[PDB]
């Protein structure tokens, strides 16, 4: 299991900031199909020949 | 082995009837023990995720406060959160009770 | 596991390796729901 | 529509991360999505405030504008970024006075100068 | 077949394409589109023996 | 195969073939469905994860009835059980605006 | 098309305008973003490279 960073709870009237200090830019790919190849059949043909 | 020492439990047993029918059922990807830790991790970071702009930072705030920060965004004023925070949260309380 | 029937089971083709492959598939794709499920529900930073 | 047209506010619509900017090519069948997403690192702890009062004038309060106030006095940092700046009225909006608000009685930045 | 039950009119299933689509959805009227019908078959111009 | 030789005995055999055959392409083509099913259900539960509990909603009706709170998760027999929060208005008066 | 209100009009910006926007819409700063333009683009760069 990773375990996500562990940011305290203040007894105070503030609170804690976990913030970033650095950044990079990164690609999620993602594939969506739409299509499907479509197809007949000559379906005397197939069964009967 | 239970279902040989045991038996089944009860008529139609669909988990003895696999050694016999000749099918099976497979185990889940995770155990119980992963999957409780992803949901318990996400209830601790519930108050300090849908707080601001971006979803890069953490703000380690009190339930509480992201409640009252809820409830004004959604119309209700901070005088009347300030006056009726007991009330709030009781009414809170009896909804997951 | 009865000898005869196997032999006529193979004039119905690769009958079973259909079956098996489609639930192949089929089971694949839950633990890849499951997988990609919880990557999402994973938190980057929490509280205890 | 959402991500390519867009940018998107949705969390793990589009891409992981902050969605910043999308892309779209064909694939053999269907649409092949490129989502370029911001993504945080070394994250470090702050101290932060809720908002900040004239200690004089209660009633004059603020809080960030897409940021936190973080103690460095304050100073206001962006949300996605931890780089101090000074808190302006550009970076801020007036509240309503609360509980957890600072009361400030020395470097009081320029919104609560009144 | 007429109310009278004589065939005024009648489709050869097997006369040319159009022919066989309208017999494949038993109808004289048709909707517009692009349909698959039956292959046009090539045939035998001899034997090997 | 006790009972009869095997010009009968095929056939016979050949009709427990059939039935079994159907059966599993039956099980098989249920199995497809409700898996895609269960693919569609698994990418909704996403967005209510990330919509829902990860954030405030100001969708009407995503989530739960009333106007957006806060959403918990926890784990379910085959999937996630969302507890949604909402704020439910009651006794409504008319006021001139 | 993703700049301000309203799907009637069009901004023709360059990219890079685009981009900077679009970050400063998910708490980066200016100030930041200014001092960083090549960084910013290098990252990018680096991300789609
Ligand atoms: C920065 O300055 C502010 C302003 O002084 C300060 O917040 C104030 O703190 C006081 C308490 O220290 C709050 O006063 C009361 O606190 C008690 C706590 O239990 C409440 O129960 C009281 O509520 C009753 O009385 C109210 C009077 O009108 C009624 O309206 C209410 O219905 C109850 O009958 C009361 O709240 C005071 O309200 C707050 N101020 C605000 C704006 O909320 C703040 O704490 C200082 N900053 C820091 C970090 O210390
Ligand atoms: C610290 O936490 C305890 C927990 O019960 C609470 O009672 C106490 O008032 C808190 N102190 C402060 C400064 O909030
Ligand atoms: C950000 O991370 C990259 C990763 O290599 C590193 O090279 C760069 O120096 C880091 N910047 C800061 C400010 O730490």
């Amino acid at each position: 299991f990773n375990h996500p960073i562990q940011v305290d709870q203040l007894n105070s009237s503030y609170f804690k900031l976990s913030i970033p200090t650095n950044f990079s830019f990164g690609v999620t790919q993602e594939y969506i199909q739409t299509t499907i190849q479509k197809v007949t059949v000559d379906c005397k043909q197939y069964v009967c020949n | 082995d239970d279902c040989m020492q045991q038996g089944p439990a009860s008529a139609r047993d669909l988990i003895c009837a696999q050694y016999v029918a000749g099918y099976k059922v497979l185990p889940p990807l995770m155990d119980v023990n992963m999957e409780a830790a992803y949901t318990s991790s996400l209830l601790g970071s519930i108050a300090g995720v849908g707080w601001t702009a971006g979803l890069s930072s953490f703000a380690a705030i009190p339930f509480a406060q992201s409640i009252f920060y809820r409830l004004n965004g959604v119309g209700i004023t901070q005088q009347v959160l300030s006056e009726n925070q007991k009330l709030i949260a009781n009414k809170f309380n009896q909804a997951l009770g | 596991g009865f000898q005869k029937c196997e032999q006529l089971l193979r004039e119905y083709g690769q009958f079973c390796s259909k079956i098996n492959q489609a639930l192949h598939g089929a089971n694949l794709r839950q633990d890849d729901s499951v997988r990609n499920l919880f990557a999402s529900v994973k938190s980057s930073q929490s509280s205890p | 529509n959402e991500c390519v047209k867009a940018q998107s506010k949705r969390s793990g619509f589009c891409g992981q991360g902050t969605h910043i900017v999308s892309f779209v090519v064909n694939a053999p069948n269907g649409l092949y999505f490129m989502h370029v997403g911001y993504y945080p690192s070394n994250h470090i702890e702050v101290v932060s405030a809720y908002g900040l009062c004239d200690a004089a004038n209660p009633t004059n309060c603020i809080a960030p504008v897409n940021g936190y106030f973080i103690k460095t006095e304050w100073s206001y940092t962006g949300s996605s970024f931890y780089a101090p700046e000074p808190i302006t009225s550009l970076n801020t909006k007036y509240v309503a006075p609360q509980v957890t608000y600072q009361n400030i009685s020395t470097n009081l930045p320029p919104p609560l100068l009144g | 077949f007429s109310v009278d039950g004589y065939i005024r009119r009648a489709i050869d299933c097997g006369f040319n394409d159009l022919s066989q689509l309208h017999c494949s959805y038993e109808s004289f009227d048709v909707e517009s589109g692009v349909y698959s019908v039956s292959s046009f078959e090539a045939k035998p111009s001899g034997s090997v023996v | 195969i006790q009972r009869l030789d095997p010009p009968e005995q095929d056939a016979q055999i050949d009709r427990l073939i059939n039935g079994r055959l159907t059966t599993l392409n039956a099980f098989v083509a249920q199995q497809l469905v409700r898996s895609e099913s269960a693919a569609l259900s698994a990418q909704l539960a996403k967005d209510k994860v990330n919509e829902c509990v990860k954030a405030q909603s100001k969708r009407s009706g995503f989530c739960g009835q009333g106007t957006h709170i806060v959403s918990f998760v926890v784990n379910a027999p085959n999937g996630l059980y969302f507890m949604h929060v909402g704020y439910y208005p009651s006794n409504h008066i008319e006021v001139v605006s």
